[PDB]
RNA sequence: CUCCUCAUGGUCAGACUAUGUAGGGAAUUUUUGGAAU
């Protein structure tokens, strides 16, 4: 009750992972180092704007 | 292999050093360095009338031997950095074993 | 050159005998193997102690550092 | 379980429990024994607790000084049992306790002694300390 | 490599003496600095 | 619906910032997933969006 | 948060909205109230 | 208290001092509660809390916390830093560390202790046994590098099954990631029953999640795919047992047969089986149970095949053990009934079992020798011809990979039977199997011939008594475990039942016996029902060092190893009742002693090879029940809570039959090719057609991964699987392929590995170690990295003392490998044949073992090399040398005569002989006095002599003349032997398996290392010739120096040297 | 535990400092004794 079969019918990224994840660190990393940077000023935010 | 790291297996061990300027030494075993520098706590020490000190430290080269308690296990203690070594060292077909 | 490497692995399966520094030891026996820190093993060993025999040790093993020299007999 | 003539103390034999209800009358009892015990060569540590005590050391110790909440809850632990078997002597400190609600554990305790270990049965020695009670 | 010529070395050298005690567990006799001797 | 994904967001009451498609082919499980749509909650019943 | 950004993405049960991922600020915050 | 605050109104902290103590006490019981519910959502939550309680932090706070070494200013930084965790983790360039955590130093630090933090690589593979029994083979890899300070003992790593919500838990279990498994691929199965509504329709995937007891944000969860996966159909009832009786040995035509079976009416099982078995010839599927008699069915087919005057009958099981018992019940009776009939038992060799399925009328035989000796079916025409075999246990095919060699086995019979046009009668003898009627119809049979019977069918109501116990799954056995085995055995004893428990090791064994013995003697039974002074006369031999104390008390030992006059005198106390109790290792399930009652004590067994204890398989435990029958079949079960579900159900109900092909498939094809059958792809494809693997992956296609169902799914699947098998074969050298439907031709490599046998993967090992200037040490490593050794059994104690036993041994393992692996066991067991040790029982079976399997290995590991045409084939002859006999090369010849001890070599230096051939010319009255010792030994000694030949090496050259550079030039080489054997029985008494003698005829060139030309014969006559057909080298002079080198016996070398010059 | 070597990440113009599945701490200036009497 089977049929017979026929063998005719059959016939980098990870490193970019990497470096994307890499430039998301630094990214979040410079971003963070404003955040603490950010961590009288309503005169003194008139004069820069 | 390194007996040293076997008196390194020592500490907290009440022992009896005789030194090879004929010292004895009777205390519990702190550390030892790996230069066989025997640091102790609670020692008494014959020169060749016992003195009693807090702590000593024994220059390794200056042991003649330590004599440990019988109640220390041998066969245990001295089989290790083999064991270190081989973990530092350290298909289809897989299951021989079945359902 | 002849070392002493050399004429010491010349020395093996030889009758020998070793004076130690202390003199207070001389070893006679049969030289059966050295190592490069050049420690000795000697069988059927006989101790001559002030130039009389002490005894027949046997199988031995000299501590390199206690040797002064080793002559073959 | 240890020789007059032979001075080797015999470690493996005996085994040797001291129930205190309190930690802090457990760690004053344990600095009494190992300066009245010192000669001998005996390891006295606390089971209960704070102490922290693991598998390993309880076999290698010899004396042991433990609250009544945690020495229960190590004997009712199935795999143990070699020790429970191995203690000789059960000091229960201040019996008085069972009038207070944590004397239950005591008496548990008790029973299990008592009744659990009947298939080694060899009973240990058991001594009651307390202030003068009735009854 | 190198191991394996220590081990080797030790092996046939005058060390065979203190292996061969090891492994058939055979008593020696130690003539040691102090005038003393361990059997 | 088989697979939700549930993606970067910042809500607020009443809306919300949503990042871009995800690119989901390297997963297993996912052959030929087609983008259906997306689902989202709000407190107000309305006939419309 | 980047409104256009690229992620990785993985199969996984996810978070509850106030879940403790979800609102590091906060534990820095509370530890921060008796400061040090 | 989570976030680590310490106060100054005490008050408060007072009760935070509570909490201290109380806390992690608490949530860890609320954890385990919930993890006993199975409820997702709480349970890992309040994982984490217990984290937090014993760890003291938040998941927001960096898990760098916990690092007693990481600095401060380092923490604070990446608690600030707003960063997803498992992107830290992903780091690998510690600089690149160093400027993500922007301060650049302690980076390097920082990446060395995250490679200190749990990473894994995990995969799961889900397959279903059935439409309700759901099994997951995971791969559980780990990455971090181990620290005894930090990590400490053990890592404990709770492994979460869960539904695709996160709602429930389907299944649970802890996990020990020991120093040992790190960074090996680790493997971990299970099995789960399904719900009414999930069986019906089932979910995308489960979630398999793995969480650090102590490490904080481990989280690793992989989905558990499912996609496509379809359920078999509900299992088929087997058929059905009228009421008979009436059949018995009367019913049989000729009366010369009812003499056999000591008894006169049959069993209510055989009876229904005995009209299409006795009478017809047709292919039956006799089928189930294990205490029914399948041996008494078997005996019955074997008589039916006699009657019609046929005479080959093949008995095919896989336990080698009760093997040799059927061969002593059969040749004492069978053979003289009919009067004339051989039965012989197969040996290690393929010349031998050649010879004997030449000489015997019934062979009895392993799968995998007799898949080996019939591998060529054209080239060997006595196996074309074989018209009655008997499958017996088929229900073993399930069983690893010795399964699927079994049903290549079988594959390839049915195949010869389609091909020749034969008629030949297949006898099914199986268990009770679910998906047996499938099996029977892939083997050429109809419904109605099959006969499948329910467990429950069996003529000796047994009890089936399964109890589950806690924190048992890392052990062998718990204390609880051993209690409730004593309290069954006091039960037996007390009544008139004899009872016996099985253990995992002798070890296990000795433990469990002074055991007893302390539980006995406290209270009243001690009893051996025998008096204390009968006893000791059984048992005045005392081998089995230990074996006395035990049996003196009424627990008697078994296991095997033994002395075999000891064990015997403990299997006659038990049936003497003299002791009542027998503790019985697993191995020795093929020596069956009945039993009234039967424990079963520990279901967990350790390999080394695994890296941690695995549970047994149903089919052991299925033998180990077979053992009890009474009042009333008793069967206790000592079992985890995991393993109770499978256990409870694949003993009661049926065993579902799978086919583990699809592992084997390249060494199968290989071997194919290498008949030559195959031609092409296509005929592959069509050869595949016969599998037992092709009905089932169509029944059970979730099973084996292909996700269409479908013929046209099926074909493209399968033809995916073979052309994968093709691609590792031409790039392993075995074959080639080229376009001209298309041709593949065969290489050296893929001949000898086909045909003795030897696994792809192994060959492929072989050919990646080995080269020229290749030493001895190097080859004897080769020769123990292999898969063939997986089956060799470690529980820690044989590793340990393979270290201790390392001083004592010639040789020294490569310090690239690892220790654990079965590898480094094998070696140091072939260091300990070569040089003569005191074993201990335990290694002497797993020596014997190895011994069993290296012989086709070595000659694998000579062959190989001449392929590659080096001259230090030499050395490797010496090697194989060595594995027959058991001696150096260099240590001494004279301990290679039987049963020589050093005092016996000294009288041999005092007769100042050097080679064994000096022992031929000597004459009664020196070797009477040089052996003093036992007759058997003598004769050994002597059969040893005279079948060693002195033979003589002889060349005849065609031309010295003429003399042409790279043309084959023929030599024709005169071999003589001093007698002419009689057999070529090789006699040795440390390799216990039976060999015939062979001889390598070798020239080659000593300065280069190049051997020109190597040849085998088996020589029969007293004198031959043998023409070597060989290249010749290039231009000038060629020292040429020919060895005559045999297989089996040292110091038989005999060279002679010429040398010619080239044009 | 300590010093060296090596590797490394950083900083400065070879040196310094943290970490390391690393190697080591018996042949003249230190730790595998010329000490012993």
């Amino acid at each position: 009750p089977r049929p017979l079969f026929m063998k005719k019918k059959a016939n980098d990224d990870a490193r970019v992972l990497q470096t994307k994840k890499e430039n998301m660190i630094k990214n979040i990393d410079k971003a963070n180092q404003v955040a603490k940077n950010y961590e009288n000023e309503e005169l003194i935010k008139q004069c820069l704007l | 292999m390194k007996l040293v790291n076997f008196l390194k297996k020592l500490r907290n061990e009440q022992v009896t050093i005789e030194l090879k300027n004929g010292t004895t030494v009777w205390g519990t075993l702190q550390s030892v360095s790996p230069q066989m520098n025997a640091i102790l706590t609670d020692v008494k020490l014959t020169l060749p009338n016992i003195a009693s000190l807090q702590y000593i430290n024994i220059r390794g080269n200056t042991i003649r031997q330590i004599i440990l308690p019988d109640s220390l296990n041998l066969d245990s203690l001295l089989v290790d950095q083999k064991q270190l070594n081989s973990l530092r060292r350290s298909a289809n077909k897989r299951p021989r074993r079945g359902l | 050159p002849v070392n002493p490497k050399p004429f010491l692995k010349g020395l093996v399966n030889h009758r020998v005998g070793v004076k130690l520094k202390f003199n207070s030891t001389e070893y006679r026996g049969t030289l059966v193997s050295t190592d490069n820190y050049f420690n000795l093993q000697l069988n059927e060993a006989e101790e001559f102690v002030a130039g009389v025999s002490h005894g027949t040790l046997g199988e031995i093993f000299i501590r390199c550092n206690n040797v002064l020299y080793i002559r073959e007999l | 379980h240890y020789n007059p003539k032979t001075k080797k103390l015999n470690l493996s034999a005996f085994k040797i429990v001291y129930i205190a209800p309190l930690k802090a009358l457990v760690q004053e009892q344990v600095r009494e024994f190992q300066r009245r015990l010192a000669f001998l060569g005996i390891k006295v540590a606390e089971l209960t607790g704070d102490s922290r005590l693991s598998r390993k050391q309880i076999d290698e110790t010899q004396v042991l000084v433990s609250t009544p909440e945690k020495w229960d809850i190590t004997t009712r632990n199935s795999n143990n049992l070699a020790i429970v078997e191995l203690v000789r002597l059960l000091i229960i400190d201040e019996i008085h306790l069972l009038h207070d609600d944590r004397g239950p554990v005591l008496e548990s305790i008790v029973a299990r002694t008592f009744w659990a270990s009947k298939y080694g049965q060899e009973y240990p020695r058991i001594i009651g300390l307390s202030a003068t009670l009735p009854n | 490599e190198l191991e394996e010529l220590e081990e080797f070395e030790f092996k046939h050298g005058p060390m065979s003496l203190i292996n061969d005690a090891m492994v058939t567990r055979t008593p020696v006799i130690i003539s040691l600095r102090n005038n003393h001797k361990i059997i | 619906i088989k697979t939700v994904v549930l993606v970067p967001q910042l809500g607020h009451v009443g809306s919300v910032q949503i990042s871009n498609i995800p690119d989901i082919g390297d997963l297993p499980d996912t052959e030929g997933l087609e983008l259906l749509g997306w689902i989202h909650t709000q407190t107000e019943e309305l006939k419309f969006m | 948060f980047n409104q256009e950004g690229d992620y990785n993405f993985k199969y996984g049960i996810p978070l509850e909205f106030y879940n403790e991922m979800h609102r590091p600020v906060h534990f820095l915050q509370f530890s921060e109230l008796a400061g040090d | 208290y989570f976030s680590q605050l310490k106060f100054e109104g005490f008050a408060l902290n007072s009760d935070i001092v509570f909490i201290h103590q109380n806390a992690g006490r608490l949530l860890r019981a609320m954890f385990e509660i919930c993890l006993k519910r199975g409820w997702g959502h709480p349970t890992r939550m309040l994982l984490n809390l217990c984290k937090s309680a014993t760890t003291k932090m938040w998941p927001t706070n960096c898990p760098l916390r916990q690092f007693k070494t990481c600095p401060v200013e380092v923490i604070k930084r990446l608690e600030a830093s707003t960063v997803p965790w498992g992107d830290y983790l992903q780091l690998e360039t510690p600089a690149e560390v160093g400027r993500a955590i922007r301060s650049e130093k302690y980076g390097k630090q920082v990446y060395d202790l995250l490679k200190r933090f749990p990473k894994m690589s995990v995969t799961c593979n889900a397959q279903p046994i059935t439409r309700s029994v759901m099994r997951f083979n995971i791969e559980i890899i780990a990455d971090w590098i181990w620290d005894m300070n930090v990590h400490g003992s053990l890592e404990p790593f709770l492994l979460m099954l869960e539904d695709t919500d996160g709602d429930s838990i389907l299944y649970y279990d802890v996990l020990f990631i020991t120093p040992d498994i790190v960074g090996h691929e680790f493997t971990l199965s299970f099995t789960y029953e399904l719900k009414q509504h999930n069986q019906n329709n089932l979910p995308p995937n489960f979630f398999l999640t793995l969480i650090s007891e102590n490490w904080w944000h481990s989280e690793f969860e992989i989905p558990v795919s499912f996609n496509g996966f379809k359920l078999p159909k509900k299992f088929p009832p087997p058929t059905p047992l009228l009421e008979n009786i009436s059949i018995s040995t009367s019913e049989l035509g000729n009366d010369d047969f009812s003499e056999v079976f000591e008894f006169k009416t049959f069993n209510k099982i055989q009876s229904q089986v005995f009209e299409s078995l006795y009478n017809s010839n047709d292919s039956v599927f006799v089928g189930s149970g294990k205490g029914t008699g399948k041996t008494a069915m078997a005996e019955l087919a074997l008589l039916n095949h006699w009657r019609q005057n046929k005479g080959r009958a093949v008995y095919i099981n896989p336990s080698g053990e009760k093997i040799d018992f059927l061969l002593s019940d059969w040749n004492k009776r069978f053979s003289h009934l009919a009067g004339g009939k051989i039965i012989n038992k197969l040996g290690n060799d393929p010349s031998l079992n050649l010879k004997l399925l030449a000489k015997s009328h019934v062979l009895l035989a392993t799968p995998v020798q007799f898949e080996l000796l019939s591998r060529r079916w054209r080239q060997r025409k006595n196996i074309q011809s074989l018209e009655l075999m008997i499958y017996d246990d088929a229900h073993e095919i399930s069983q690893g990979v010795y399964g699927a060699v079994y049903e290549t086995l079988i594959s390839r019979m049915i195949f010869i039977a389609t091909q020749l046009e034969k008629k030949i009668r297949f006898v099914c003898l199986s268990n009770c199997l679910a998906n047996a009627r499938d099996f029977g119809e892939w083997a050429g049979m109809t419904k109605s011939n099959i006969y499948n019977f329910s467990p429950s069918e069996r003529i000796e109501p047994l009890e089936i008594n399964i109890q589950s116990f806690k924190d048992v799954e890392h052990i062998s056995f718990n204390f609880s475990m051993l209690q409730m085995a004593f309290e069954a055995s006091a039960a037996a004893a007390g009544n008139r039942n004899s009872s016996s428990v099985f253990l995992p090791s002798r070890k296990d064994c000795m433990e469990v016996a002074s055991a007893f013995m302390k539980f006995s003697k406290a209270i009243e039974w001690d009893m051996l029902n025998v008096e204390e002074e009968q006893i000791v006369p059984y048992i005045e031999k005392l081998t089995d060092g230990h074996l006395r104390a035990p049996l003196k008390h009424g627990v008697g030992i078994l296991y095997k190893g033994m002395a075999s006059n000891d064990e015997r005198i403990v299997k006659r106390l038990y049936e003497y009742g003299a002791v009542s109790v027998l503790l019985i290792s697993k191995d020795c399930s093929a020596f069956a002693c009945k039993t009234d009652e039967v424990i079963i004590l520990g279901t967990n067994l350790y390999d080394g090879a695994e890296h941690k204890y695995m549970p047994y398989t149903i089919n052991e435990l299925l033998e180990m029940v077979g053992l009890a029958s009474g009042m009333a079949g008793k069967v206790l079960i000592l079992t985890s809570h995991n393993m109770k579900a499978y256990y409870k159900k694949f003993l009661i109900e049926p065993l579902p039959t799978e086919s583990y092909l699809q592992y084997i498939i390249h060494d199968t094809l290989n071997n194919e090719i290498a008949n030559s059958i195959i031609q092409s792809k296509q005929d592959c494809v069509d050869w595949f057609t016969y599998s037992y693997f092709y009905r089932r992956i169509h029944v059970n296609p979730s099973y084996y991964g292909v996700r269409d169902t479908s013929p046209h799914g099926i074909s493209v699947f399968l033809s995916n699987l073979v052309e994968t098998c093709l691609n590792d074969l031409v790039e392993s050298s075995f074959i080639e392929i080229d376009d001209t439907t298309e041709i593949i031709s065969t290489l050296s490599n893929g001949l000898i590995a086909s045909h003795y046998g030897v696994s792809f993967f192994t060959i492929q090992s072989f050919v990646s170690s080995l080269s020229n200037t290749s030493t001895l040490k190097n080859m004897l490593y080769v020769l123990s990295t292999a898969v063939e050794f997986e089956s060799v059994p470690l529980r820690k104690g044989d590793r340990a003392l393979l270290v201790k036993l390392s001083k004592r041994l010639p040789l020294r393992f490569p310090e690239h490998t690892s220790s654990g692996s079965v590898s480094f066991k094998v070696f140091l067991l072939l260091q300990a044949y070569f040089s003569r040790l005191e074993l201990p029982v335990d290694f002497q079976n797993d020596l014997k073992d190895i011994l069993e399997k290296v012989v086709p290995l070595i000659n694998v590991v000579v062959d190989i090399l001449s392929a590659n045409g080096y001259l230090n084939a030499t050395t490797a002859m010496d090697l194989a040398q060595m594995l027959i006999q058991g001696v150096w090369d260099v240590d001494n010849p004279l301990r290679q005569i039987p049963h020589f001890n050093n005092k016996i070599l000294e009288k041999c230096k005092e007769i100042n002989v050097e080679t064994v051939y000096d022992i031929m010319a000597l004459e009664d009255e020196e070797r009477d006095e040089i052996l003093t010792l036992t007759d058997s030994q003598l004769a050994q000694v002597a059969a040893f002599v005279n079948n060693y030949p002195n033979v003589e090496l002889t060349y005849s050259l065609n031309n010295s003349d003429s003399l042409i550079s790279g043309v084959k030039q023929k030599i024709t080489i005169q071999l003589t032997r001093d007698v002419e054997p009689e057999n070529l029985q090789v006699t040795s008494e440390k390799y216990p398996f039976d060999k015939l003698e062979s001889w390598w005829l070798v020239l080659g060139e000593v300065s280069k290392k190049e051997l020109y030309a190597i040849k085998k014969v088996t020589l029969n006559k007293e004198t031959q010739q043998y023409e070597l057909e060989f290249d010749t080298p290039t231009s000038g002079k060629h020292n040429l120096t020919i060895w005559c080198v045999c297989d089996s016996y040292l110091d038989a070398d005999k060279e002679l040297s010429f040398e010619i010059n080239v044009k």
